[PDB]
Formats: C-alpha cells, structure tokens, sequence
C-alpha cells in the first residue's frame, strides 16, 4: 500500500501515522525516533602536536675550526662560536686562550609521543544522517536503522520503508575541525604551512606516519657563557600546550539543538531539528477487514478533565454502541492534541476513556473509533509546575477553538459591531437611494 | 573514417596502440594582407560565422 | 615581493610571469604546469558482483513426511512436495509409492571471489585538485607540488609560492560513481535495498566484510519430474554479468577536456580548464641591481618573417645599444604573442633575434629587454599543416593590429564616411543658423 507521512525528528516522540485504507479496517501506526547520528565527512589536514628541541653535545674543537655542516632538519640552527675556553671540574678543557671552537647544532623533531597526544584538524562537508527508528504496528513490534535519504529501503516485517531526505542541511560542524581525544572545536586553525610559533599549528605533520615535518618555532642561537659548556638556545615555548590551556570548552558545550557531540568517528547525536518524510509499503496481511472489525455508531465525546500540560493532562470519555468486541484505530485528525495511546479494547459497554496531550486552553481535536466519527471539546487548565524533566509531547498548539470562551467573546463582539455597521450601511443606501428617487 | 579536428584539438586511440593527440592549425585560402575581398576571404576561411 | 600571476591550467605550457621589481633589473619567470590531479571524495554505498545460488542435496524422506524450517539467510526458499517417487541406477530410492515427501532448498550467497571480482558503487563530491609545477628562474631550476588552494604554500629555493583555488567547480563524475578495476561509470546505480533481479545491484553487499547481504533474484522452486532427483528451480542470471556485457565505455572515452580517469585512487588528470592564480614571495637575493644590469637604449623592433602557426613560427631582430653584456629578461607585454625565450644573451655588437607565438595576421606585441621599451609590429601569414600534432603555444588572438591593413582599409573608409557626413552636418548646421538669422 502507497502511503507517505512526515516526521518529526525528535528523539522519544511518539508519532503516529494513520491509514485509512479503502477496503479495510483503519490502522494506526507507532513510528518512534530511538536516535539518530549526524555523520560529517573529514578530510584530514594535518596533526598537531608537542615539539622535541634535541640538542646534541657540542663539538669543542681544541686548538682548531670547523665550519659549520648544512642538514635537512626542520628549524635548523648550526653556529661555530671561536674564542671559546671552556672549564670542566678538573680544570680548563681546551689547551690554548682564544685559538679554539664550538658547534652548537639544534633542531625540531616531532615529539616521541605525537604517535599518542596530538590533535588532528580536519575539513567538514556532505553530512549524512542515520537513524534508528522503531515500527510497530498490529501484532508486530520492530525497530530497524536506516540512512536518512530518499534512496535507502529497509524491510520491517514483509514492509518496505524509506526515510525520506532530511528536511534542513543544517550541521553544527564548520568548515574547520580540531579534534583531540573525544572534543571538537570549531576552530580556524592555520593553513599548512603557514604555521606561527606559540600558537596552535606551530608545527605540522601531515600523518602519523609523515616523514616529513614542517616545524617553524623562531629556534634561536647565542654564544656560550666564558667557561661554560652548555649550548645556550631560546626559543618558542610550544603551541600546542598553549592551546591545551586555551582550548576552553569544546562543541559539546555550545552546540544548538541539544546536539551531543562524539568522535570515533566524530558525529552529532540527536539532533532535535527538521522533518523525516517517510514512504510506506504495507502489504495486505496486516491490515483487517471491516466484515471482521466492529462496526461503532453513536460516537459522542464528552470531557471530564483536561490540563495543558507536557504529559497527557488530558482525559477523554467517549460513548459508543458496537455489535462485537475487538480493537479499533483511534487518532486525531488535529494537531491541538494527540492521543497517547493508539488502539483500546471495544467491548459491550460501549465506554472508553482516552488520553490525550494538548497545549491550548480550548483544544478542538478530532477522534475515529475504526470507521466512526465525532468532535471533542474541552476547557483544559493551565497546569501545576513551572518546570518538568521531560519535554512537551504534543505539537505545541494555543490557538483557542473558533468557539471557545475568549472567541466566543471575541465573536459577539464583531457580531454587534458588524450589526451596527451594517444597519449604518443600509440607512446611508436608502437615504441615497431616496435622494436620487428625488 | 573522417574526424573533424578543431582547433581545441582531438584524441583518437585506434586498437591497443597508445592515444595520439593532434591539434587543428589556422589554415585557410585567403590573403592575409593583400586587396580588401582576399581579407574577406581570410577572415572567411577561420571563423565564418562571426565575419558574415 | 609581493606579486600575483594567473596562470592558465594547461599542462605542456610555461607561463611568462614578469616581476618589474622598482630598485633591481626586470626579472621573467618561468611557470611550467607539468600534470594536475582533480581527486574527488568517495562515500562507498555497496559491492555488487555475481552471486552464487547453493542448492544442497536434497532430503528425500521415505515413508514419512517433514515440515519447512524458515532460515535466516538472503532469498531463502523451502518448499516440500509430497507424492514422490524417485529412481535411482539400481532401482526405486523410496519404499511407499505415493507416500514420500522430498525437501527442496535453495539460497543465494556471496560468490567465492567478490572478495576479486566486484564493482564498487560511490559518491563523489568535493573534489580536491593538486598540480605539478616546475619554478625555473634566474640561475634556479627547481620542481614542487602543491594543493590548488588558498590555503598551501610550498618554499622553492627561499620562496613562498601559494597557488590560489580552481577559478572553476567544474568536476568530469557525476554524483554516483561505479568503479570496475581501472574503469569509472557514470552510472545511476539503484539505492541500497531496492535492486531487480538481472540489472546491476541485484544482490548488494555493504563492505567486503559484510555479514549482511541483500539479494533479489525472484528464485523459484517447482515440483522435480516423477522418479528423478534433481532439484528443480528457475532464478534470474546475474545482474552483474549483464551489466559486464552491456557497460560499454568508462568515463575516460567520453570525458571533457581531455581528462584521462584513472583509479588508484579515482582521480582525473590534467583536464585543460579554468585558471590557477598564483601568489609570489621573492626575496632580495634573487634579483639584479641596475648598477650591475646593462642600460639598454634605442631599442627598434623590424621583423623578417612571421607566420601565426601552433609553434613559435614568428622571428624578431631587435637593435640596441649596450654598455656591457649581461642578461636581460624579455618579455610581452601583449597577449597578442608570447615570447618563447625569457632571457637572452646581452653583448656589444646590439642585435638579438628572438622567437614568437603569435595568432593574428598582423599582430602587435610590445617587447621591453632590460628596462627599455619599443613596439613589434608584423605581417604573419596563414601556415602549411592542416592539423598538427602538438598543441597551440599562443593566447589566440585574431584580432589584427589597429593599423594592419585590413584595419587600415576599414579606418579609411570610415574617415571617408565621417568626413562626408560631417560636411553634410557642417553644411546644415549654417544653412539653420542664415535661416534663424533671417
Ligand atoms: C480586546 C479584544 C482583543 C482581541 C484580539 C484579537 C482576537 C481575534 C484573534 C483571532 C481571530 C481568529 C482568526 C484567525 C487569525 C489569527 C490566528 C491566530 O490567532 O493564530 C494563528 C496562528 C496559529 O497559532 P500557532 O499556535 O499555530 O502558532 C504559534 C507558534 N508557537 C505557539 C509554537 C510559538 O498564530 C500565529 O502563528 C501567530 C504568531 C504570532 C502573531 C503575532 C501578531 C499578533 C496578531 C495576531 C492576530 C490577531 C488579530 C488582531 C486583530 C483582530 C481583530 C479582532
Ligand atoms: C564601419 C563598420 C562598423 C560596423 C561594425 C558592426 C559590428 C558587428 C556586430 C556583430 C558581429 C557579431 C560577431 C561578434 C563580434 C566579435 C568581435 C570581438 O569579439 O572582438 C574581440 C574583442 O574586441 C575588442 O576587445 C574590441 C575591439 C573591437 C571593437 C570595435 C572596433 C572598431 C570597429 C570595428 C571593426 C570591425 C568591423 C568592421 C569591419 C568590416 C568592414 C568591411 C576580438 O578579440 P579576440 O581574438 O579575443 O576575439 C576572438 C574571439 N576568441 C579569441 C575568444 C575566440
Ligand atoms: C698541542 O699543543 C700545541 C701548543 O703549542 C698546539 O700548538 C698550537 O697549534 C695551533 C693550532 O691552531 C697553532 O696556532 C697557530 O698560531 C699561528 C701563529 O699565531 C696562527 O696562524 C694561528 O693561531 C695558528 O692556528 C699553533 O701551532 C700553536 N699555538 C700555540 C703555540 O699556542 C698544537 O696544535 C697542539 N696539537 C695537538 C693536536 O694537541
Ligand atoms: C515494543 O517493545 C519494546 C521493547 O520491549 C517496548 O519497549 C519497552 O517497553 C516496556 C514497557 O512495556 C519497558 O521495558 C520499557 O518501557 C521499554 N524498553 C525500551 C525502551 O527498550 C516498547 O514499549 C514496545 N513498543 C510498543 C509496543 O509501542
Ligand atoms: C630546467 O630543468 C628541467 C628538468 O631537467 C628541464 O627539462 C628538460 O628539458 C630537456 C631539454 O633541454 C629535456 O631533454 C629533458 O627531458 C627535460 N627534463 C624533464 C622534462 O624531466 C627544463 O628545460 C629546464 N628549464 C629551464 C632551463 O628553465
Ligand atoms: C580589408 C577589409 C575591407 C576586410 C574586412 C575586415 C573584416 C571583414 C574582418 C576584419 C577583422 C575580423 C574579425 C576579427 C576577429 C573576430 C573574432 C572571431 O572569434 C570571429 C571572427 C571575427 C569577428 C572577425 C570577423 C571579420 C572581421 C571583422
Ligand atoms: C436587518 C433588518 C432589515 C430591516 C431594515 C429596516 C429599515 C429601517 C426602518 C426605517 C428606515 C428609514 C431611514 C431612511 C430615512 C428616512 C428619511 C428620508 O429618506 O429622507
Ligand atoms: C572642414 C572645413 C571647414 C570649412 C567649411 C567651408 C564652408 C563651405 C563653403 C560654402 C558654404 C555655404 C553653404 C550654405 C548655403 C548657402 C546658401 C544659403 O545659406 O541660403
Ligand atoms: C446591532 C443592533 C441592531 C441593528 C439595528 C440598529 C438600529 C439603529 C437605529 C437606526 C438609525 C435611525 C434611523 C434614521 C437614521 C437617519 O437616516 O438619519
Ligand atoms: C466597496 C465600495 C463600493 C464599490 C463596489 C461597487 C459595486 C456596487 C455598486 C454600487 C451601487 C450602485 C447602484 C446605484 C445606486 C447609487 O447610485 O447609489
Ligand atoms: C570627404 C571629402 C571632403 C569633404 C568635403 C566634401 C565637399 C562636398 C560638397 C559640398 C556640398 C555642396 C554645397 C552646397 C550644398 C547645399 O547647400 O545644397
Ligand atoms: C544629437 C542631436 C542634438 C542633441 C544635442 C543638442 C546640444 C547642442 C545644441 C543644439 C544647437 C542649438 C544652438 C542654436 C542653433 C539652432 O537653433 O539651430
Ligand atoms: C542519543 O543517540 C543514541 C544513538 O544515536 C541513542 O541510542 C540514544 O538513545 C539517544 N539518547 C536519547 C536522547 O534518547
Ligand atoms: C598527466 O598527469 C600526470 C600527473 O598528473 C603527469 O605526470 C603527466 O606528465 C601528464 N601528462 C601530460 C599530458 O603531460
């Protein structure tokens, strides 16, 4: 059976889509969001991470020069200091006064344990949403996962469902994403490259496995101390400790939605935001016939109580005659309030109580028992707490009923001002009607 | 077989031999500088359209 | 220095960029394109491949009779069949004539060699282009690779070269992707879930570590033949054998602008469209003073012989007067012709030839070598080849010169039309002014 309905994409909504089917008995279907995963695409840049300064001992060269040997290190830094005289603890090193050098050779290499601490900066594009959705409906009871796009069909007991492409585009990831361990941060990180020292990016690495490293930390040279052996160097303190205690709250904190933000891989988590349209292949074999299915007359609906609260503060009577027991399809054919349940035990008594959810002081909902028909009016109350733990389960409808008390006060009054208006209007006709008799 | 050549140019691969490339020159009939018709004829000759 | 250049995005060709740098000698720059790579991103949907139907030796129950076991496994059929009488070579198998049943099943399952033979389905979007470049300037010869963005810089011999984004989109795949071995089609494969038997994706796998297999290959089961063991059933061949037979041609006998698609990973490479800009960062030690570069004075351009073909097919002797030899960069100033040589040998005797690309039948490209100025203007002539096999080394320009002899013609006729019509405007204009004054 063709049939297509539209979602809301809230996790713990108890949805409900009806099928008046020709030929059958009405059904009412449960779709309910378990949770969904908000996937992006990440295209590695490069990985961040701490620095090694390694600084061999130097070469003193005793009453002799070297020069100075180029090396393909990143931040390279080679100086041959002369004039030097070195002390040790038994006494003076080198043998002559000013006739002697020293080497002093520094570089960067990646950290021994960039392989474990670092962070990675990536590019985030093409999200794809996935969500785990439960069907039951009759007898069946299932729940099955499925990517949200019009192009993936899943089978729930001999059904094929699609749920259809996402409603909204919108992702809470940006173009650029720094991820260390399991927080995100929506951080423009530098471009490769183009790196500076002390701040985030000062060094560079492709992949974990890179041989190639681009390092830029302003490493600096300086003649030693007279009688000291002990290569002076200043340079950058590393950026990335700078940013691991400037890094402040990660996407977790600050995303919109009630986002919940994870890695492995990186992702974002219910999500309360857009539609899920759905398609609907419901063979025979589930639905049933009216020849079997009670036939219920005389459906009237009457309210004892009714609150405008987040749960079902609403209570519903409804008065019927049937010929055989059995179990018909409620559902309300107006969005000012949604029924909990779905289908009720019909028996003789002919008396059922229903509980409904609605947020305006004088809801007008519809209800069908199987094939019947009727109109429900109450005056709920407004509730109890200021503040529940739990979220609101209708569709957040105020809008009084076009008659209830506050339009209905509204209505006589635009009904005698009408009047009055009108009767203006007919004594102006008639006297100009006169004056052109005349 | 007939291949139209332009002056972006084709790539024909025939069987397994490697794809050769050729590329269509400005030839034409006409007289570049010579009387007012021959310069028609020129401009006629490469891109027709446009000089019509 | 700061300087930028765009280049256009054709490999074979050596952009002349011209840095007229204030307080040194001109310098030429050679920018060489030699191979690009547009990557796009690919999102595996599944793998599809040939299927394989196992038909176990059926369970032949003589004299008693077995009820189907339903089975968790992809296009599973069971179907039982009573009133068997099967024979074998030596005899009837059963004992009871009539009162027999035999067992009949039937799956489908992954081939042995998906794990080989198999074709991928994707998506792709984003593609990321990167580009082969050789920088050859001064006294420097040097080749690097960089990504086609705003957002990597390359050092080449002290510099800091930055090729900004593709100028164009534009990408040869389409959004679904089918890759074959070294074959890529722009296939509209059908959504996971929902393939026909005998088209392609009629069985589809996730991953080639799936445990999950979707199959649709409508197989069925009939009653075997009276005294024979056989196992009857009728199945659709493979979609994937179909689709091997009913391909044709892959993306690269149909792609635009001479891409050549590759796999490993899937890539297209050196397409001819769109421009790379190029941000330039030269230091002082590349350049030449003028103090040390030769003044170059009465510079005429008069050319020989000129023909506008693919190749360098125009000649230009240039006269000057020199102090002392050198070298001088060379460059044009109008895209009407490209020099071939950048920089030429400088020496007293005051006359260079140089070689031009030129479109045009009478183009006129500016010259400047060292830092003097003159004006190239030339006959060129429609060349020999129809078709040649190496592609055109001009900007093609066709445009003739504003005084070439067609332009010529067309300016004389129009001063000739002008000067008639001003006379006529001339000759009105005071015959109105005697008719206003009388
Ligand atoms: C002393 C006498 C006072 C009488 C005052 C007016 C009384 C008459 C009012 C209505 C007459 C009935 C005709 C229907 C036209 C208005 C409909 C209406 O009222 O609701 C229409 C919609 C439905 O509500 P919803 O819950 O689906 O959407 C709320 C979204 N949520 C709750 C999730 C945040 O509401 C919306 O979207 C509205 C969203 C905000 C609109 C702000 C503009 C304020 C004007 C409202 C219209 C009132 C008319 C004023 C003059 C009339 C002359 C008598
Ligand atoms: C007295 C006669 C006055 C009547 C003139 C009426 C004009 C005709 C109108 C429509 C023609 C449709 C064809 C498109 C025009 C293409 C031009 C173009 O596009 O020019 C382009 C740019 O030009 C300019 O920058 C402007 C400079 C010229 C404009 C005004 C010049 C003054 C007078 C015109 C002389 C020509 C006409 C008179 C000769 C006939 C006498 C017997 C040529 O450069 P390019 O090689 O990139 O072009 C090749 C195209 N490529 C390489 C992209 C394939
Ligand atoms: C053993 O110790 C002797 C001490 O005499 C060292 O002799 C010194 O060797 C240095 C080598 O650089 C020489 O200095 C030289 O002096 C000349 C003249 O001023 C000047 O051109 C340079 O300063 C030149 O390097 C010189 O032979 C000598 N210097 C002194 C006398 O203090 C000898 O090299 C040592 N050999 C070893 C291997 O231990
Ligand atoms: C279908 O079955 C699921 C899983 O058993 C039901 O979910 C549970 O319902 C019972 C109470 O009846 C409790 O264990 C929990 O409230 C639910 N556990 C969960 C959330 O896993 C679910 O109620 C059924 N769905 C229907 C029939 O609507
Ligand atoms: C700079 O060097 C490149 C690479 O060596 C030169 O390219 C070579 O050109 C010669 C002709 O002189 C060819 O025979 C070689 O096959 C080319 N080598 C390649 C393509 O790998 C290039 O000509 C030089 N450019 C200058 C001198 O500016
Ligand atoms: C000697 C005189 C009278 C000859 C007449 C000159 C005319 C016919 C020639 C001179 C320059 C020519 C144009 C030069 C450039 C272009 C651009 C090209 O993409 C299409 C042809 C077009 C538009 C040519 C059309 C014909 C043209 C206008
Ligand atoms: C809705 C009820 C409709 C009935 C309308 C009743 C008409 C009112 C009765 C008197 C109307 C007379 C007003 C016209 C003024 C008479 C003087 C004049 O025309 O010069
Ligand atoms: C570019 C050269 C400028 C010189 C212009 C010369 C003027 C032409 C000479 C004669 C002009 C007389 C035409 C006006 C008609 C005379 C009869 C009348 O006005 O009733
Ligand atoms: C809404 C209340 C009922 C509607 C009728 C109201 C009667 C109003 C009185 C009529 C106006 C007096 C008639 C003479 C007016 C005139 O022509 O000047
Ligand atoms: C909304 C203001 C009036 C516009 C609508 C005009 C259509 C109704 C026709 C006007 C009445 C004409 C009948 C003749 C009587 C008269 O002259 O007053
Ligand atoms: C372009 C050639 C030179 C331009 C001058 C052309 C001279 C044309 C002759 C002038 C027109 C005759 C004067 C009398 C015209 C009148 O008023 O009827
Ligand atoms: C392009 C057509 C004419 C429009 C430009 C008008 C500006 C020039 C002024 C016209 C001439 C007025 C001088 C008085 C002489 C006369 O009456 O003819
Ligand atoms: C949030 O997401 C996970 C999986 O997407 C789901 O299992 C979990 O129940 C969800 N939490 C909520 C809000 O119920
Ligand atoms: C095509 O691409 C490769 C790498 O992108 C390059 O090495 C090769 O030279 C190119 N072929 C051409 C057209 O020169």
């Amino acid at each position: 059976y063709e049939h297509t309905a539209t979602i809301p994409n809230v996790v713990g909504f108890p949805y409900k889509a009806h099928i008046e089917r020709n030929g059958f008995s009405p059904m009412t279907l449960q779709l309910e969001v378990l949770g969904t995963s908000l996937e992006p695409t990440l295209n590695l840049e490069y990985i961040t991470c701490e620095y090694k300064t390694v600084v061999p001992s130097p070469y003193i060269k005793c009453c002799g020069t070297s020069e100075c040997r180029s090396m393909e290190r990143p931040d390279y830094q080679c100086q041959v200091y002369t004039g030097v005289y070195p002390f040790m603890w038994g006494g003076a090193y080198c043998f002559c006064d000013t006739e002697n050098t020293q080497l002093s050779e520094a570089y960067v290499d990646r950290s021994d344990v960039c392989k474990h601490d670092h962070a990675a900066a990536y590019k985030a594009h093409t999200a794809a949403m996935k969500a785990t959705i439960r069907i039951s409906y009759g007898n069946l009871n299932q729940t099955t996962t499925a990517f949200v796009n019009g192009e993936h069909t899943v089978t729930v007991g001999g059904s094929r469902f699609t749920f259809g492409p996402i409603s909204t585009a919108w992702t809470p990831f940006d173009n650029k994403i720094v991820v260390y361990k399991n927080d995100v941060y929506n951080q423009d990180f530098p471009p490769y490259g183009s790196g500076q020292p002390g701040r985030f990016g000062d060094i560079q690495s492709r992949t974990v496995e890179s041989k190639d490293l681009y390092a830029n930390t302003a490493l600096k040279l300086s003649r030693p101390s007279s009688g000291t052996v002990h290569v002076p160097y200043t340079q950058t303190p590393s950026g990335f400790k700078y940013w691991l205690k400037e890094r402040g709250t990660s996407l977790n904190d600050k995303a919109p939605f009630g986002c919940v933000i994870k890695t492995n891989p990186v992702r974002a988590e219910n999500c309360a935001v857009g539609n899920i349209p759905v398609s609907m292949d419901i063979p025979d074999t589930a639905f049933t016939r009216v020849i079997d299915a009670p036939a219920v007359t005389n459906l009237e609906c009457q309210v004892a109580v009714c609150t405008h609260s987040s749960d079902f503060g609403g209570i519903a009577t409804l008065t019927f005659k049937t010929d055989k027991p059995g179990k018909c399809a409620v559902h309300s054919h107006s969005n000012v309030a949604t029924i909990q349940e779905a289908a009720v035990d019909i028996k003789t008594d002919g008396k059922i109580t229903l509980h409904f959810s609605t947020a305006s002081a004088s809801p007008a909902f519809k209800v069908s028992v199987c094939s019947a028909k009727t109109t429900c009016t109450a005056a709920c109350e407004p509730p109890k707490d200021h503040i529940v733990p739990y979220g609101a389960s209708h569709n957040n409808q105020v809008f009084p009923d076009m008659s209830g008390t506050a339009m209905t006060w509204v209505q006589r009054v635009a009904g005698g001002l009408g009047g009055l208006t009108l009767a203006a209007v007919a004594v102006l006709i008639l006297v100009t009607c006169v004056t052109m008799r005349r | 077989r007939t291949i139209p050549v332009t002056e972006d140019g084709i790539e024909y691969r025939w069987g397994n031999n490697p794809p050769v490339r050729l590329w269509a020159q400005l030839t034409t009939e006409g007289k570049p500088h010579g009387w007012p018709h021959e310069i028609i004829l020129y401009y006629y000759g490469l891109y027709p359209a446009a000089t019509i």
